[PDB]
DNA sequence: CCGGCACTGGAACAGGATGTATATATCTGACACGTGCCTGGAGACTAGGGAGTAATCCCCTTGGCGGTTAAAACGCGGGGGACAGCGCGTACGTGCGTTTAAGCGGTGCTAGAGCTGTCTACGACCAATTGAGCGGCCTCGGCACCGGGATTCTCCAGGGGATCGGGC
DNA sequence: GCCCGATCCCCTGGAGAATCCCGGTGCCGAGGCCGCTCAATTGGTCGTAGACAGCTCTAGCACCGCTTAAACGCACGTACGCGCTGTCCCCCGCGTTTTAACCGCCAAGGGGATTACTCCCTAGTCTCCAGGCACGTGTCAGATATATACATCCTGTTCCAGTGCCGG
């Protein structure tokens, strides 16, 4: 009631439950940039990387910079600070230790690969017995990421009409994945939060109880 | 003096053609050179096109039937329809005598 | 007679087809009036080649258009093409 | 030779030389043989394409109050006809000049 | 169910510029292209047959013509300080080339 | 002790629209013959040494050079007008030559 | 004597006259240096071919037919000089 | 000292005193227009005459519109009204009766074809016997017009720094003339005036003593 | 025929047929007489020109980790060399493609 | 039936095995090399023809062939081909 | 307070959930190799003409000098055009769901392309005769300038005729 | 009260004008003739290219059914044309002074263009013999595709070790 939530099975990768699986592509359909072996930032963040700009991810077997490039971040998992902490206005929230300049990302959104009909059935069960499951994410047609039973330190996140993160999708090794980022520079020790545009098939539940210029709003107004 | 050798041109047939369209105009010695060049330039395009038409088909003769096709490939739309009439009337009048 | 004539077949060159041809040439943003003009530009180019190919075909006293008539009619306008014989 | 000679230009009714076109075809490396109607067909086209130009050049020389053709009238005659200008597109005539033409946006307006 | 932020304008275009410049296939439909050839060729002679590979020879010339006209059209627009192409750049390109 | 009156000048663009009409109607040559003839002999010296020229072979090069330049200056103008200008700059010559196929 | 600096005999008014016959109304100030480089690469391509045609015949004098052939070779036919 | 000005000889054209006379032009150098035989005004005023805009003058033997054209005004002498009236501020001046639409002109400025050295002689004469000549106008190098002995109503004119008449030069029949044109629209019954800028190698005499906003100026500055 | 027949392209030291180039010259209406060193001169040039468009296509195919040669490698070899691009200026190669090129004003800032 | 058809396939395949001993080639590419050879042969012959005509001769010789290559090939290609030809012409006669 | 006895868990066990390599099912299509033969290339002469080499002639390319006038060079003012910054609103791009032809395998059929054999009319070749076309020397004669009187018109010239301050 | 002697608006003897027009005069570039020599017409003879009739067999056109990727509407938010205003600098129109292109002569010699003579390089025939082309046998390109014990990592559990509580 006042401490660490009930146990949640931790998973690092994305497992499959339904019928669609991962797409292991060979080293023949992966795009390849045009950077040159150079100073501290090759294929870096302040560079002109044709693969970074278009939201691609380089493979260490094609990128000419070998193992010096910085464009391999989804497969290495050097997540920053701000593990789980407790919030008083909402459930848990998070707070960081070091200030992150604009341009770095936060832990990847992991879960289970349920499908459309399975989401239908699950939300209908949880509705008819009043559980109100709200851990879903549509990434493609008949492909949904579920962070209800499993997940990581990401699924303990909230909404904010004045946010500082963003949910933008990347294509890695011929497969689409979702990752949280940082909008701009922020201080340390505060609660990072992100906006999401809800799409409800029924009724709208509540109003966003954040405090700022325009955070009166609602949950699903725009 | 040596009486240098002879050189042929079309300058006495161009002059016969001019006196049937305009019976009272002349022409300048520097405007006749341009007409020599015109005629010598138009002769070669037609001859060179008929020479390839006859070789694509494995023949070894140039007749009045390759010339007609070369005229159509070379000339534009409304020009290529009067020249055919001129040529096909001349050939008929010739082969009757 | 099996004489099924055709009409209004210039609308089979759709809008996505033209967008792909423009993407291969390096174009980022496209107006909305390019589509009714690329068709007029293509219909002019095809006639000047089909006319010469049919002219090369009638000379040989034939009824089928072969793949050498097209190569000759193209090379005759300075647009040589490698790969289809010759 | 027993009868009275007659040139071949008078049998067809032309002014250009059939017997010289025949020899130019025969000694020019075009084919191994040459038919009998090819010169008579080629001369009758070489003469039409010449009358066609001289008519317009004379018309153009008349509208300047002159009684003689110079290289400027051959230029004005050809650059005004949309089929001679297609036959002679990549050709340069010596001492011909250009056509008068000014763009509308350049004229001085009030 | 929530959705992630959609792409920004100019990414899904700048990403397929990069994949149509890497393949070598043909970019039109074969049956619609052939029905138009058999129709244009009716104004010159009736009852014509076409070999199977005389129609595969015209498609390549046509596409090679258009792909190269668009690259000349794309420079006049940049000259005028735009990034879209309009129906008045094709006319300038063709006139300077010497066709219309 | 006594002033002399002067009329009003011309407006910029009049004496430049009179010369267009004067030169688009003549047929003379517009370059000096001795300066042009020295340039040909200077260029042709890096191909073969000490060779002679015919007086009518030097006159055929001058008729082609001018016909080339006069017809390049007509394509430059259409680009200048495309970009909504009246002045021609050195970046129109390059666009004309590149589309036309030389550079 | 070896010749040099003859490209500067193509003066500024001589270029303004060609621009007026072409039809332009106003001219920048960097066109005069841009045009003397376009005129100097057109002449080399023609004089090279004329001198080749001349050496093949064992002469030492460039005639007026060498220039006509070297021009026709590049699609620039010229009527009037034989 | 109370009536019309001292006597002058009334003439219409210009005669030559020096060596060079009119350049009689043939009918083969006269420029040509692009007007067609059409509605009431061919080669008119509100139309676009390629001759009228470049300050030329048609000749009825070449113009396609024949004799209906209205571009023959230096050679017909349809001079306006406004005979002489004495002036209270300066000597005589001039005055008008009716109104004139802006775009039309008044009498031509005529005189004698004096030259450089003789003009020098004359100004030195006027100094060493107190005349101070004030009738000179440059048309071309060593081609000057003098309106001392000859002239018409035009020579009875004065200066202003805010005038309503302008002096522009036209080329008629291969010869350069000078005709005064009206700057702005003028109501009936006032004093017209044209501005002239002096060019003298002596000393500055006086200031333009009219009454207006920029009327002060000076003679030989602006 | 007494001695041992020996071809004409083994005296010169070539790989192309001199005896066939000769007949193609003689039966093609180019002139009235053909000398004896003209085919020997022309075969060497036809061989030199073809023995160097393959030495670039092989290199371009080895940079894709492949074994054969296909019509795309010939395009890549020809449009990347500044003399062959001037010789084969108005030629179209079937199934070739284009060169990867994107302007500098269209990239995002 | 099916008389024959001549081509340069067995000579292109011989030349390939001197620059790249382990490499193949396909049919679509052989059919392009054939067109290339045939296209250059008839640009080089149809100009020696015109040279011999301009000069009032009747024979095509190695001098015409050498001159008609300096007009076609640009730059260093000509400088190397002119050297390749006069080696074969020298080795052939001295035998 | 010591021992009995019930109460309880970090960590590994058994059987299982599940991730990576390995032994068959069976197709699989196109470049690289043998073998016979039939036509085209090589060898050995002979015959006639095309190109090479040496003299001779005269045309036309190069070089120098003097005088005159038109074009090129240089420095000033000034007004008009190129260029940057804002602001508004229309039209092109991205995403989602329903509707429509293109592509891929068969099956049946005949139109016309490609090759073989026979045979008549047409173009190359050669000798003899004559007139059409090219070069050189001459007229004739309608074009640009000088006169040149003298022409329909206007003009410098002072003159006559209606009109007054006193004159009579 | 009538009019004297001078007085300024009409008026024309030569003049002057440019030049409407009516004749000489010196002009180069198109037109015109009279030899003359070589290229085009007339008349047979000969042999191969091309026209025409048959016949075999490939390949172009038409029809039918099934699965699924591509084309078609429709809604919404925002990035990009397009017009308007203000500043400043650079190109155009004018006068003076300086330089070199043009035009007309004269002079010397290099090299282009014929003409005769001779020799060797190429076409044309017969023999003869091996290279290149069509068809047939062979070895992978090693892809792609399923089953299958069990390779280390996540976990329900059952006797075992600490542990606290009840009791004698
Ligand atoms: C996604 S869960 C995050 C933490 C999780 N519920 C927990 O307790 O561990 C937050 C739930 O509270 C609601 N919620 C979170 N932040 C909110 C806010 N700022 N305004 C209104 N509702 C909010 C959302 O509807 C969501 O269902
Ligand atoms: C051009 S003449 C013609 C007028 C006549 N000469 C007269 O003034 O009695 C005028 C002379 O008066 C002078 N003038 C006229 N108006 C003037 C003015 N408004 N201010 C100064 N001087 C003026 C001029 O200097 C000139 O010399
Ligand atoms: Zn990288
Ligand atoms: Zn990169
Ligand atoms: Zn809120
Ligand atoms: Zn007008
Ligand atoms: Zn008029
Ligand atoms: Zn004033």
């Amino acid at each position: 009631n006042s401490r660490k939530p009930p146990p949640y099975k931790h998973i690092k990768a994305n497992k499959v439950i339904g019928k669609v699986q991962i797409q292991v592509a060979d080293l023949s359909e992966i795009p390849r940039c045009n950077c040159k072996p150079a100073d501290e930032n090759p294929c870096g963040l302040e560079s002109e990387c044709l693969n970074r700009m278009l939201q691609y991810e380089c493979h260490p077997q094609v990128c000419p910079a070998g193992d010096r490039c910085q464009n391999q971040c989804f497969t290495k998992r050097l997540y920053p600070d701000a593990e789980i902490i407790k919030t008083e206005r909402r459930g848990w929230g998070l707070r960081t230790k070091r200030s992150i300049k604009k341009g770095e990302f936060v832990n990847e959104y992991v879960g289970e690969l349920i499908d459309k009909e399975e989401c239908r059935l699950r939300i209908k069960r949880a509705h008819e017995n009043s559980v109100t499951n709200f851990y879903m994410l549509t990434v493609t047609k008949d492909r949904i990421i579920d962070a209800g039973p499993k997940g990581n330190y990401s699924r303990f996140m909230n909404h904010s009409c004045n946010p500082n993160c963003e949910a933008q999708k990347w294509t890695v090794n011929g497969d689409v994945r979702v990752g949280l980022f940082a909008l701009c520079d922020i201080p340390a020790g505060m609660e990072l939060t992100f906006n999401y545009n809800l799409d409800c098939l029924g009724n709208g539940r509540t109003e966003c109880h954040c405090g700022a210029d325009n955070c009166s709003g609602f949950l699903g107004v725009r | 003096k040596r009486r240098k050798t002879r050189k042929e041109s079309y300058a006495i047939y161009v002059y016969k053609v001019l006196k049937q369209v305009h019976p009272d105009t002349g022409i300048s010695s520097k405007a006749m050179s341009i007409m020599n060049s015109f005629v010598n330039d138009v002769f070669e395009r037609i001859a060179g096109e008929a020479s390839r038409l006859a070789h694509y088909n494995k023949r070894s003769t140039i007749t009045s039937r390759e010339i007609q096709t070369a005229v159509r490939l070379l000339l534009p739309g409304e020009l290529a329809k009067h020249a055919v009439s001129e040529g096909t009337k001349a050939v008929t009048k010739y082969t009757s005598a | 007679r099996h004489r099924k004539v055709l009409r209004d077949n210039i609308q089979g060159i759709t809008k996505p087809a033209i967008r792909r041809l423009a993407r291969r040439g390096g174009v980022k943003r496209i107006s909305g009036l390019i589509y009714e003009e690329t068709r007029g530009v293509l219909k002019v180019f095809l006639e000047n080649v089909i006319r010469d190919a049919v002219t090369y075909t009638e000379h040989a006293k034939r009824k089928t258009v072969t793949a050498m008539d097209v190569v000759y009619a193209l090379k005759r306008q300075g647009r040589t093409l490698y790969g289809f014989g010759g | 030779t027993r009868a009275k000679a007659k040139t071949r230009s008078s049998r067809a009714g032309l002014q250009f030389p059939v017997g010289r076109v025949h020899r130019l075809l025969r000694k020019g490396n075009y084919a191994e043989r040459v038919g009998a109607g090819a010169p008579v067909y080629l001369a009758a086209v070489l003469e039409y394409l010449t009358a066609e130009i001289l008519e317009l050049a004379g018309n153009a020389a008349r509208d300047n109050k002159k009684t003689r053709i110079i290289p400027r009238h051959l230029q004005l005659a050809v650059r005004n006809d949309e089929e001679l200008n297609k036959l002679l597109g990549r050709v340069t005539i010596a001492q011909g000049g250009v056509l008068p033409n000014i763009q509308s946006v350049l004229l001085p307006k009030k | 169910v929530l959705k992630p932020h959609r792409y920004r304008p100019g990414t899904v275009a700048l990403r397929e510029i990069r994949r149509y410049q890497k393949s070598t296939e043909l970019l039109i439909r074969k049956l619609p292209f052939q029905r138009l050839v058999r129709e244009i060729a009716q104004d010159f002679k009736t009852d014509l047959r076409f070999q199977s590979s005389a129609v595969l020879a015209l498609q390549e010339a046509s596409e090679a013509y258009l792909v190269g006209l668009f690259e000349d059209t794309n420079l006049c627009g940049i000259h005028a300080k735009r990034v879209t192409i309009l129906p008045k750049d094709i006319q300038l390109a063709r006139r300077i080339r010497g066709e219309r």
